[PDB]
């Protein structure tokens, strides 16, 4: 499963805390970056891993 | 780094030798102010550039 | 010819739906709209950019 | 003529606009305004100094 969400505003929470955020929201989801290539994600300075 | 050339100078890998470029710019230019900055790996640091 | 391409297959969805009783994770977003009603039209991904 | 000058060239929007599915992502910021019709007019950046 790829990186993806459904709006930005999952996104910037994702990219704000990696740990305690939502995959699912109200209506609105995020599915997670698992891979066998685990990615650098720059997002200004706030970078995880 | 022969890596990314010498498969045949087409399109492709220089379009993605500028995004290798723009990614370089940020995490391997002015390593001293990494350095001054980062943890104990300070000499380390400094042989590997 | 140690340098070889695995080719690995991302998917991704777009455009789901949660069933009807709704709940959230994060106590930090909140849309601005009829939360219950909603559902996504689209799928922001990231690249390797 | 070690001391080269490099001209890194910014760039910084002013007077854009969310689309209208607005939102927040830190909740423990509050204004004293109606939410869902403001518009950023003006922009503060940070200067040398």
């Amino acid at each position: 499963p790829a990186l993806s969400a459904s709006s930005r505003a999952l996104i910037d929470e994702f990219m704000s805390v990696k740990q305690t955020h939502a995959p699912i929201h109200y209506g609105h989801y995020i599915i997670e970056e698992v891979a066998p290539v685990r990615r650098i994600l720059k997002f200004g300075n706030k970078v995880v891993f | 780094d022969p890596t990314f050339t010498e498969r045949g100078f087409s399109k492709t890998v220089k379009s993605d030798l500028i995004a290798m470029f723009k990614r370089h710019l940020l995490e391997h230019s002015f390593f001293l102010d990494r350095a001054e900055n980062m943890g104990s790996g300070f000499s380390q640091y400094v042989r590997s550039r | 010819p140690l340098n070889r391409r695995m080719q690995y297959s991302y998917y991704f969805p777009v455009g789901l739906f949660m069933p009807n009783p709704k709940y959230t994770t994060s106590a930090a977003i909140k849309m601005l709209d009829n939360p219950t009603q909603q559902l996504p039209v689209e799928a922001w991904i990231v690249n390797k950019n």
